[PDB]
């Protein structure tokens, strides 16, 4: 419902909320919208849950085969696999997917795949129903070559605004940092971003 | 169907084409779309021709009665208010889309009125099926300082573009100029670029070709 | 998704005593917008056979190219034997009926010379019914041309003067010039009264010598 | 509308007018009558009505009523232009409830002496043409025939032939018309009514 | 469209009109509504023109193959049932067809079968299928007998077609007649309906209601 | 396939005496939301072909991948793949039209309007149009979608018929294209201020101009409009 | 459904009406005037209501003026009533035939009025599909100088054709004759 | 359409765009969506043009009659009149209105009448199709008391973002300031706000 | 539209089928029956085209079985086969809209048998039955007058009464009826009914 990915200076941070609603009722108050595809190169998905889970499983299997047979996949390879899966089933699935990854050569890459199967790189990406309320703010407060803490603060502010102004979005704020050091998981509770 | 209005430094100019069709068939090739509301307040209509004619005549009669009652020259704002309130009361069922130009003691005015009852103000306006080509021409060749000749030529060029590029528009061009301080000048068939050209044969039947059963005389006189 | 569309053309085929004429307008349009002013629809398919499909442009082009391929394969498989007009008509009928459940949205007219050397015109319906005729018009202006041809070619509703409608006007041989004049007059009238008709007239004449082409200008140049 | 059939065509000649109409009346494919005239006259102005036959008869009766009252009140016959305005106003009075008719008015003004023809749409939009007016289920064929055949300033003898040929050839291509035709040639002081011989009847 | 066909001592008489209309506009008045299946078989066109032409030409090809293989002319019943079985496969796909298969064979004499697009196939003596079928069928029923000469039967067919054309707005541009005997069909020309109406009114005192 | 999601905008093109000019904006609208910017919709093929695509952009990427594959395939076992056996605008347009018609016939269309522009090997300018349903036609000036209603009337004021083509210089055509783009930005709600333009000339070759911006706009008179009465 | 037929012969008007209501003794006729009869067909009891209303109006006129209306005036009144009915809520679905003998001109007359309000005054007429099965005979065996017996024989032929060639069983027919002496019913 | 009204220390500030579109075609590019219903009471209209214009005219007539009879109406009175008009005819109207006025209450006053005819009093309000993209931003850059220049800059930034991200909004930015000194009208062109 | 009636007596089965083929009326002498076996007859009604095809298919299958086995199928077996075919067709792409009556004479038990089957596949063994709307008009007569011990003449009289009632009551004119009799001597057709 509120999904984001930003590449600052040393890697990529992907952030999301944790609210899953089956209508006006909250079906899952704390859901993990961040799914691992490989060790690196993994981000969050929006839209229908079943389609996104199936696409994520298929992409994970395909990239496992790619790693076993031809070396190590890049972020663009995962973006292409997602694009093919979304485009060939254009009339069958409604997912919407952002893919974020890290590698030594490029040091952080993001790809956006909306409904219809198109793919765009962009320096930062926002998606979901709540992101509609943060289009201006994210445009007014994004800079290239930021530090990790500044990126965490920017994601926290944007996701807090999205949670506040969207009914179907917002539990806790989950963040994943992918850099050369490794993969780091962060969680921010409502008492933090609401104040 | 293409109607254009352009304001110039000393008044307003309105122009329209002279094609009236029903479906893909051309009904009238010299239809008049410039309707006179008052001697110096004119209007051009698009959509249902009968609705445009009836509403313009009704508003003109009402404004004439108002001018006689108040002993003052009619103002185009009064006509605009009457038209908009009438169309809003009928909720767009009266399919008239009007461009109203005029000159009153308060100056020159140009407005556009939609079927549902919304009005717009501008220095150049276009309405009808060929309104997009006319709007493109107006956007391409307009400036703040326009003489009467420049405004007339711009309106005529917009109407010509609508004629040449829109299938629902064609035939001739009619132009009315208000020109504050002068009488309203009406120019019917200002441009006639669509002659028919001579046919290859004459089709005059010989007398007696048609078979006649009975011939009588009607007491009508 | 709607897999069909209309491009608004008009074609006419007239068979003479030793010649055939197939004419068509060159305007391609869609929903009051002019796609092109010169998009030919009448093609020489070979073996002195001239074919024209009117309506859906894509289906017409597909049918024309399929018929040309069929002529090529017929020449390949039968020692370059010339394809007769009736054989071509039957082959086109089979081609049209092969997709009856997803039919071409076109009306087809083919013209040529028969095995005896006389002009032959064959008309087809969208699902593959064909008949040999002397004069056949297709398109959106067919209703505005056929009565005129009936009056001026078959001399229908005409009688010799002085007989009080007892002796019909005898049929007379018409040269190719008279057919050309009648076609030009009919297309001029169609251009006058139909918005979708008229940017240029292209005429193909088939005789024993071969196929020749003529072009004339219409309104909206 | 378009369930009874019928076509009317009016043309303007030199100091004269012509107005012709078919005679078929039917219920869809079935033909019922071959004598259903669709042209009437009040004073010196002629009116032809196409479309629903019931509405044709109702309009004829109402217009005769109004014209008789006009003659009684004003002590003068009504002119073609005033009658055209009256018909347009009466048709617009039935907005959203219109009569499913196509009217055509013809006649020569008594004072000025010039011919006048006009046509009306469903809701009374006046279409004034100096050449010809057509109405009915075969309006496309009538338009084609008139565009191909009509010439300006025709004598009544030639005008009759032109309008008769146009009407007959347009009716021969229409399934809901062509059971007999009647033509009126109208001059300053003389009116001639002629019946035509045609196929299918 | 009337397309009548009846049986008599001299064989079979088939009579059709030639009017084709689309949206109340007359598309053509020279439409051939009789299909010559072979030199010994005729069929009538009603419903969809393309379906009738295509499948009756296919039936002619099948009959040619049958006569080549069996060295014997195919009966009317066999051809009619072949056509009916072919049509029954395509039922529900939108085919529209009403046909009269008429043939004179040595074994079965003169025979007329009616086959529609719904799969019905029935043998009969008199058939009229079309928009104006009622008037022609009434005329035939009023003036039918298994004693008529060839000329009387031809005139009866012309009269029925004329009545149908006069009382139906979708029928009548011309009249086409065919006479089927054991040696095949004979074509009896094309007669204009307009002239035929005046001729019949002058000869027989019918159509008094029409002024002439 | 069944409905477009991310859509492009109008593509305009015209012919001048020595070649073709084709321009298109760089917007990736998502309905009423201008979601994506900097999207190139003019695909160069070879040194002599430019393909302009309007409509669904996922299908645009699909057919540009198809064009790349076709270029790769043309070079296989072709020693003259760069001199005389190279691809031509006519071949590319025929392939694209065949693909579009085949997609239409299967009720699975590519929601695009495509303009193919270039110079043939004999020096003749090629400029043709295709779309869904496989409808093809040619004209001295072409425009897709919204630009078909506003850009075409202006361009036809310069090149109205075939005989006008030899009389039009490259400068006049480029000025007309820029003016048409400015008008489209004036009156189209799905338009963008930035656009790309390609010129194909028989002598000079392919010139590509990216990151162009609409300028010399008029907004001063808006200070004089107040209210609606 | 219901069959209504009428033939105007040189000195009489013959009206034939179906006797089936979906009863076998149904009289679908109302005597409007001693020299004017009307037959009605179509929908349900709206037909009876319309016929009774017309009959009451005509009887009131005859009582007031002591002078019966001509068939033309009656037909015009009925056409006006139907035309008013169609343009308002709750229209009448009634098709009528009016047969009357004009004493002033000494002549029979027959009028056919549709439910919409269309009047023709044919020499012979029918309402419904009965025109399809009979109009050929009436186009072949009708003269303007025929007598009453010839008209009755022609009507018998038409009724037999209707019975033979119509899938609907209308359960016989009832025949009325209008002439100088008034209205009589044929008991054959 | 993108419309907003924010209260500051010296009064109230109203801002609007100038784009009116019929479908995907821009019918008007110089639209004035700021409507005066009293000398220091103005309204911002979104939705159907005819409904909003008719409601504004009726409210202006009612307020003129009130002034003739009673004196100077308050902004709450104009908001109440708008609420009555919108709520009585909710089934046949589509109008979202923001009523902003300066009076003896000081610091300005803003009322919101969304679809349905409800009334809400807010320090600042946003409306239109373009407001959805500037919600969070406006919640992070608003303070209760601001000067004139700061408020103008805030309005300019918000409307610039709304025009940038919404295809139904565009043209010039029009602003109206209501203070004790009177009424001020400001125009900002695309060459100015497309950067900041 | 089509009247199909069947009655069973102590040693015979009587079947009656209408003649009208109206769709305007084309044929008035249609025989809506097919001889499955010399002791088994089938009467059919329903949709046009389907009935004739289904009847001919059943007849061909029964004749093929009889030729292959040199033995005649009992009426119960034929009825079961027809019901199974209808039940298979009910869930196919183009089901047959055919209602059938089967009249047979079991020679092993020397006993007449009558079966009624609908297009759905409901088979019932009844002393008498009807397909369509003729049941509504003839059920009173059949319930009041029928006896298990009846002769051919009594059954014919009852059928005449039922046909007269149908003529007096049915708004549709079925234009007579054709009556066939199945007994130990085979199948016969009566005349002057």
């Amino acid at each position: 419902t509120s999904i984001m990915a930003v590449t600052f200076k040393d890697g990529v941070i992907l952030g999301a909320d944790s609210r899953t609603t089956t209508g006006a009722y909250i079906a899952n108050r704390v859901t993990d919208k961040l799914t691992r595809v490989h060790d690196k190169i993994w981000c969050c998905r929006s839209g229908s849950a079943a389609d996104t889970q199936a696409i994520a499983d298929i992409v994970q299997y395909h990239l496992e085969l790619y790693t076993s047979q031809y070396g190590t996949p890049s972020t663009e390879t995962a973006a292409s696999v997602f694009k093919e899966l979304c485009y060939e089933n254009k009339d069958n699935l409604t997912a919407g997917i952002i893919v974020a990854g890290y590698d030594d050569k490029n040091k952080g890459e993001v790809y956006t795949i909306p409904l219809g199967g198109s793919v765009h790189k962009l320096p930062y990406a926002i998606a979901g129903s709540g992101s509609t309320f943060i289009y201006g703010y994210c445009d007014k407060n994004f800079r290239e070559n930021m530090s990790k803490e500044e990126t965490v603060d920017f994601i926290k502010h944007s996701l807090s605004q999205a949670i506040k102004w969207d009914g179907s979005s917002g539990g806790v704020i989950r963040m994943v940092v992918l850099t050369a050091a490794g993969v780091e998981r962060l969680i921010f509770y409502p008492d933090e971003y609401e104040q | 169907t293409t109607i254009v209005g352009v304001k110039f430094n000393n008044g307003v100019v309105i122009a329209a084409d002279t094609r009236s069709t029903q479906g893909p068939i051309v009904a009238d090739k010299n239809c008049a779309k410039l309707h006179r509301i008052s001697p110096k307040i004119w209007c051009a209509g698009a959509g249902t021709a009968a609705d445009t004619e009836a509403v313009t005549q009704l508003i003109g009669s009402n404004i004439e009665l108002h001018s006689l009652y108040t002993s003052r020259e009619p103002r185009v704002v009064s006509a605009l208010q009457m038209l908009k309130q009438h169309l809003f009361k009928y909720q767009g069922h009266i399919g008239a889309y009007l461009i109203v130009a005029g000159v009153d003691p308060t100056g020159s005015h140009l407005f556009s009125i939609h079927a549902h009852g919304s009005t717009d103000v501008g220095y150049y306006l276009s309405l009808g099926s060929g309104s997009l080509a006319a709007m493109a021409v107006l956007e391409s060749h307009w400036k703040q300082d326009l003489t009467k000749e420049e405004a007339i030529k711009l309106a005529s060029d917009a109407i010509q573009a609508g004629i040449w590029n829109d299938l629902g528009s064609g035939s001739n061009v009619d132009v009315c100029v208000m020109e504050i301080g002068k009488d309203a000048e009406y120019l019917r068939n200002y441009l006639t670029p669509n002659v028919r050209e001579e046919k290859q044969k004459s089709y005059k039947f010989p007398r007696g070709t048609t078979a006649v059963l009975k011939e009588s005389i009607v007491n009508i006189c | 998704f709607n897999p069909y569309g209309d491009n608004g053309g008009t074609i006419l085929g007239i068979a003479g005593e030793d010649f055939a004429v197939l004419a068509g307008d060159t305007r391609n349009i869609t929903d009051y917008s002019i796609n092109s002013r010169y998009e030919p629809k009448v093609f020489d398919c070979g073996d002195n056979i001239v074919m024209s499909a009117n309506g859906f442009a894509a289906d017409g082009d597909a049918l024309v190219k399929r018929f040309k391929n069929s002529v090529k394969w017929y020449h390949f498989d039968h020692n370059d034997k010339k394809l007769s007009i009736n054989s071509a008509a039957r082959n086109i009928q089979h081609l049209l009926y092969g997709k009856r459940f997803f039919p071409y949205y076109v009306h087809t007219i083919i013209a040529g010379l028969d095995e005896d050397g006389k002009g032959a015109v064959y008309s087809f319906d969208p699902v593959g019914s064909y008949e040999r005729e002397q004069c056949r018009a297709g398109g959106a202006a067919a209703s505005l041309i056929m009565p005129f041809l009936d009056n001026q070619v078959n001399f229908k509703n005409q009688y010799e003067p002085g007989t009080n409608g007892k002796v019909k006007k005898p049929l007379k041989y018409l040269s190719v010039e008279e057919v050309i004049k009648l076609v030009r007059d009919s297309f001029t009238s169609a251009t006058e009264r139909h918005i979708q008709v008229g940017d240029g007239l292209e005429i193909l004449i088939v005789t024993k010598d071969g196929v020749r082409k003529e072009f004339y200008e219409l309104k909206r140049d | 509308s378009s369930i009874n059939g019928g076509i009317v065509v009016a043309m303007t000649g030199k100091d004269c007018v012509a107005i012709a109409c078919d005679l078929r009346l039917g219920s869809q494919s079935l033909g019922v009558s071959n004598k259903f005239e669709k042209i009437f006259h009040y004073g010196h102005v002629f009116l032809g009505i196409t479309g629903l036959a019931t509405d044709v008869t109702t309009l004829n009766e109402m217009f005769r009523y109004k014209t008789n009252l006009y003659k009684l009140k004003e002590e003068r016959a009504i002119e073609p232009e005033t009658f055209t305005q009256l018909v347009s106003s009466s048709l617009y009075e039935r907005r959203f409830g219109p009569y499913f008719v196509g009217p055509v008015v013809a006649g020569i003004n008594s004072k000025s002496g010039k011919p006048f023809i006009a046509g009306f749409d469903l809701i009374g939009c006046i279409d004034e043409a100096k050449d010809f007016i057509v109405s009915g289920t075969a309006s496309d064929q009538l338009f084609g025939m008139c565009e191909s055949l009509y010439e300006p300033n025709l004598e009544p003898e030639d005008l009759f032939e032109t309008i008769s040929q146009a009407l007959l050839n347009a009716a021969d291509r229409d399934a809901l018309s062509g059971w007999g035709a009647v033509v009126y040639i109208i001059k300053k002081d003389e009116v001639v009514k002629r019946y035509l011989k045609m196929r299918q009847d | 469209t009337t397309t009548l066909a009846f049986r008599f001592q001299g064989g079979i008489i088939v009579a059709v009109d030639s009017r084709a209309t689309a949206g109340n506009w007359v598309a053509s008045q020279t439409v051939k509504k009789v299909i010559e299946i072979n030199p010994f078989l005729l069929g009538t066109m009603a419903g969809g023109a393309a379906d009738c032409q295509f499948w009756e030409t296919w039936l002619g090809s099948q009959c040619r193959l049958h006569e080549l293989r069996e060295k014997e002319r195919i009966s009317v019943a066999a051809a009619s049932k072949i056509l009916s079985n072919l049509v029954y496969q395509y039922k529900g796909a939108g085919l529209s067809m009403g046909t009269m298969i008429c043939g004179y064979t040595r074994k079965e004499g003169p025979t007329i079968y009616y086959v529609d697009s719904d799969g019905t196939r029935l043998k009969g003596d008199i058939f009229c299928v079309g928009s104006g079928q009622t008037f022609a069928y009434g005329v035939l029923d009023s003036n039918y007998k298994w004693d008529l000469s060839v000329e009387d039967a031809l005139y009866l067919g012309k009269r029925s077609i004329l009545a149908a054309a006069h009382r139906d707005a979708y029928s009548g541009g011309s009249v086409n007649l065919y006479h089927v005997t054991e040696d095949g069909w004979i074509y009896h020309g094309n007669h204009d309906v307009g002239e035929l109406f005046w001729k019949v009114k002058e000869e027989e005192g019918s159509f008094n209601n029409v002024i002439g | 396939t069944q409905q477009p999601i991310v859509t492009g905008t109008s593509v305009i093109s015209m012919k001048y005496d020595n070649g073709v000019i084709i321009a298109a904006d760089n917007l990736g609208s998502y309905g009423s939301l201008l979601r994506f910017n900097g999207v190139e919709r003019l695909i160069p093929v070879g040194d002599n072909t430019v393909v302009g695509i309007s409509g669904d952009i996922s299908d645009m990427q699909h057919i540009e991948r198809l064009l790349k594959d076709l270029v790769t395939e043309n070079a296989y076992d072709n020693p003259l793949a760069d001199a005389e056996e190279a691809l031509e605008p006519s071949y590319i347009f025929e392939y694209l039209a065949t693909v579009m018609y085949q997609r239409r016939s299967k009720m699975n269309p590519l929601w695009n309007a495509i303009i193919v522009a270039g110079v043939q090997s004999n020096g003749d300018q090629f400029l043709r149009y295709v779309n869904l349903l496989g409808v093809t036609y040619s004209s001295p000036t072409l425009a897709t979608g919204f630009g078909a209603h506003m850009a075409n009337p202006l361009l036809r004021k310069v090149v109205d018929r075939e005989s006008d083509i030899p009389k039009t210089t490259v400068q006049v055509a480029e000025e007309a294209i820029v003016n048409a783009m400015r008008v489209l930005y004036y009156r189209d709600a799905r338009s963008s201020r930035n656009f790309s333009l390609a010129i194909i000339d028989k002598n000079t070759g392919l010139t590509f101009k990216k990151n162009l911006q609409v300028e010399n706009m008029k907004w001063d008179f808006a200070k004089d409009i107040k209210g609606y009465g | 459904m219901d069959i209504i037929l009428g033939i105007r012969v040189q000195d009489s008007v013959i009206l034939a009406s179906s006797k089936a209501v979906t009863k076998d003794s149904d009289d679908k006729t109302r005597q409007l005037s001693p020299h004017t009869l009307m037959s009605f067909a179509g929908e349900a009891g709206d037909t009876v209501q319309f016929a009774e209303y017309i009959q009451a109006n005509i009887q009131l006129y005859s009582i007031r003026e002591d002078y019966e209306l001509s068939p033309q005036a009656v037909s015009s009144f009925v056409r006006q009533e139907l035309a008013k009915s169609i343009r308002s809520r709750r229209p009448y679905q009634v098709n009528v035939l009016i047969g009357g003998y004009d004493k002033k001109k000494n002549k029979p007359e027959l009028y056919q009025i549709d439910y919409l309000g269309t009047k023709v005054e044919l020499p012979y007429g029918a309402h419904g599909y009965s025109g399809f099965y009979t109009f050929f005979l009436l186009d072949h065996h009708y003269r303007p100088d025929m007598t009453t017996e010839e008209g009755l024989d022609l009507l018998k032929l038409c009724v037999q054709e209707l019975e033979k060639r119509m899938p609907m069983d209308f359960k016989g027919v009832i025949v009325k004759i209008v002439d100088k002496d008034g209205i009589r019913q044929v008991d054959d």
